[PDB]
RNA sequence: AACGCAGCUAGCUGCGAGAAUUAAUGUGAAUUGCAGGACACAUUGAUCAUCGACACUU
RNA sequence: UUGAAAAGAACUUUGAAGAGAGAG
RNA sequence: UUCAAACGAGAACUUUGAAUCGGGUUCAGAUCCCCGAAUCUUGGAAAGCGUCGCGGUUCCGGCGGCGU
């Protein structure tokens, strides 16, 4: 659920989450659009998973 | 006309401010017309006369040799075990940029300079951030080229510290060099891989104990050079069975020579390095602001050629290979991966390119060191 | 070659009616380089694409009457 | 939002801790002192040009000002 | 390099879960690889790794 | 019965978030379509079989 | 239900290809 | 239904032209994303929309002038 994916998150990768907005694909994978915290950036911390 | 310092940094048309730069090994061509001979056109006919029609674009050939022939000099004078590839790339670029005093696309290095260690045999530069430090049991293929307004020339050798290598390196030699010889004017491509496999497997390799035979890389090939193009769309094979097609005045090629201790043949195993913008594609349309910046970014500084990460952190673009490939996936810019053999197999390269001229065989890349 | 893409996207861009949204017809070649919302706005600000006037229908017949 | 109608007001609600940033929009014939609260952005009016600007002297300090103009 | 069973028999709790924590956390990044672009030497790594995720669980199990 | 699990995998098959398998024992250098990964083979180990330990989503 | 074994037809040539002609 | 052009080896048939609310945002999602407001006037002109221009030509997703 939208708690367990903001609590995930922010344990592995040491960030803040503002909030979480989830759908499930017609594949059946559920996708989280989840919105980091205004002082942090989504540029230097998706560097740091190495997907950016 | 002053005179090269001990640490190469004079420029090579500050070495020849005349304007004429030193000539390759002049060779007359094969006598492959069912014995009579080729030397006909060395007299100074019309033939020598339109070959003074294209003077001015082999003199960017020769300075380019010339350069690269310092700048291997230099690079031989200090390369030892224990030190990693980055450094040593660094050095070798920068004394190549120094030498070659690149201004834009005008002039430049060709292509990021390949150093493949062991079993991987082209296309692999370190990246940012790449510690593997050189060992006494090692062997480097260092490959590189530098240009003059796009005249590209394309060399490659190979380096040894064990002397438990120089049979692999006097075969791989020995099959480039009769590669170079065998190559002429009006000669089918196969003919030229039919001579460098016969006489490239004719070597056996004793390492560590065990007894191998070297084989061709049946999946590299030697390639044609166009004007800011590497790859004119010509490959000149190294294995049997290729096509037809002659060699024309006029053209330049590239005469590349892989040999392995593995299985002759070559796939993609580590991060991709290389990349290289389409000669071919036209416009596309990109949706990525990003995409659409790194694109114009690398063609306005590398234009047609060959690029590396490396070179564009050091142009202080960063969280950019995103969008580099989105350009992959768009068809701008074709990734070039290492090649690599089986582990622990051993390939060694030697590369030189060469001219067609209507009198003789110039191989500008000849150098006295090979 | 294929402009299908672009009288649509144009058509929303204009909110108008694609009977009302006009192609440039000799420079269809960078009409067809246009794949999104912002390149068409790049397009109608040069010209390239305009909004067609409504077709006339005057009441002045019946108002005489 | 909510419209402050008499000046000492506006001073007021601009000093709580739940205000953000003041945005002064000037008009043609007026100018706003718009102050973005918690739960409504404020406004207070003021017809004449003179007092705009001592009022815009008597801002609380380090509240965040903004010029629309 | 290559975990083993027997050798973990006898190393205690705790960092049997600090093994088991890098593990899955090499894991992650592995399929952070495939998604993107991935070495196939990288693409081979999930298999050797997802065994040892097996191989440490069952013995603390 | 359903749904998932393979580097590239739809079906069949096998398996259950430890998901084309973990452990242990026997065996003893492969698996294989490709690649990669392996592989002192006892200062002990690929594969396969067996299967008594562990685990087994709705 | 090809063939003992893919040894599953390199290469040249016509055709945009499907299809051919040589060759193996 | 017709004419012309483009791509294309090839065209009656392909394409182009001619006969809890507000605002933005995609190639495909918006009362769900972003911004801003909440549960006659403030909102509100800053927005949006018309026209007239200046920059740029896969970069500027940048600027202004009038009018509502
Ligand atoms: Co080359």
């Amino acid at each position: 659920n939208k708690h367990q994916i903001k609590q995930a998150v922010k344990k592995l990768y040491d960030i803040d989450v503002a909030k979480v907005n989830t759908l499930i694909r017609p594949d059946g994978e559920k996708k989280a659009y989840v919105r980091l915290a205004p002082d942090y950036d989504a540029l230097d911390v998706a560097n740091k998973i190495g997907i950016i | 006309p002053k005179v090269q310092t001990d640490p190469p940094s004079v420029p090579i048309c500050d070495l020849y401010p005349n304007g004429v730069f030193p000539k390759g090994q002049e060779c007359e061509y094969p006598p492959t017309q069912d014995g009579r001979t080729a030397a006909w056109r060395t007299t100074s006919e019309e033939k020598k006369a339109l070959d003074q029609a294209s003077e001015e674009i082999w003199n960017d050939f020769r300075e380019a040799a010339e350069a690269h022939r310092q700048v291997r000099k230099y690079v031989m004078s200090w390369i030892k075990p224990g030190m990693t590839m980055i450094e040593i790339c660094e050095k070798l670029e920068d004394c190549s940029r120094k030498l070659i005093k690149e201004n834009g696309l005008n002039a430049g290095l060709a292509f990021p300079t390949g150093c493949s260690l062991n079993n991987c045999a082209a296309h692999y530069t370190p990246n940012a951030g790449d510690t593997t430090v050189l060992q006494y049991d090692d062997i480097c293929k260092i490959d590189f080229g530098t240009h003059i307004s796009g005249r590209i020339i394309d060399c490659a050798f190979t380096v040894t510290f064990n002397p438990k290598y120089d049979t692999l390196l006097k075969a791989v030699k020995d099959a480039t060099n009769t590669g170079i010889k065998c190559a002429g004017i009006d000669v089918r491509l196969c003919d030229v891989g039919e001579a460098i496999q016969e006489v490239m497997e004719s070597y056996e390799v004793e390492i560590d104990g065990k007894t191998y035979q070297v084989k061709p890389i049946r999946n590299l090939n030697g390639h044609s050079i166009g004007q800011y193009r590497i790859h004119a769309g010509k490959t000149v094979p190294i294995v049997k069975g290729g096509e037809a097609t002659r060699m024309e005045e006029g053209e330049v090629y590239a005469i590349e020579t892989f040999g392995s201790t593995g299985k002759g043949v070559v796939h993609d195993d580590m991060e991709c390095s290389h990349y290289m913008k389409n000669f071919d594609v036209g416009h596309v349309p990109i949706r990525l602001p990003r995409t659409k910046h790194l694109l114009n970014v690398i063609n306005e500084n590398f234009g047609t050629l060959a690029f590396c990460r490396r070179w564009l952190d050091r142009l202080g673009e960063s969280k950019y290979l995103m969008a580099l490939k989105n350009l992959c996936d768009l068809g701008i810019v074709d990734p070039y991966p290492p090649l690599c053999d089986i582990k622990g197999s051993y390939t060694a390269q030697f590369e030189h390119t060469i001219l067609l001229r209507p009198t003789c065989k110039e191989v500008v890349s000849r150098g006295d060191d090979y | 070659s294929m402009l299908r893409l672009q009288k649509r996207l144009a058509s929303s861009v204009l909110r108008c009616g694609k009977k009302k949204v006009w192609l440039d017809p000799n420079e269809t070649n960078e009409i067809a380089n246009a794949n999104s919302r912002q390149q068409i706005r790049k397009l109608i600000k040069d010209g390239l694409i305009i909004r067609k006037p409504v077709t006339v229908h005057s009441r002045a017949r019946c108002r005489k009457n | 939002p909510r419209k402050i109608e008499e000046i000492k007001d506006f001073l007021l609600t601009a000093r709580r801790k739940d205000a953000k940033s003041v945005k002064i929009k000037k008009n043609k014939d007026n100018v706003k002192f718009k102050v973005r609260c918690s739960r409504y952005l404020y406004t207070l009016v003021i017809t004449d040009k003179e007092k705009a600007e001592k009022l815009k002297q008597s801002l609380p300090p380090g509240l965040a000002v903004k010029e629309l103009k | 390099a290559k975990i083993k069973a027997r050798d973990l028999r006898g190393k205690k709790k705790e960092e049997l879960l600090k093994q088991l924590d890098d593990l899955k956390v090499e894991l992650s990044q592995l399929r952070v690889a495939k998604v993107t672009g991935g070495a196939a030497s990288k693409l081979s790594k999930i298999r050797v790794v997802r065994k040892s995720i097996a191989r440490v669980l069952t013995v603390i199990n």
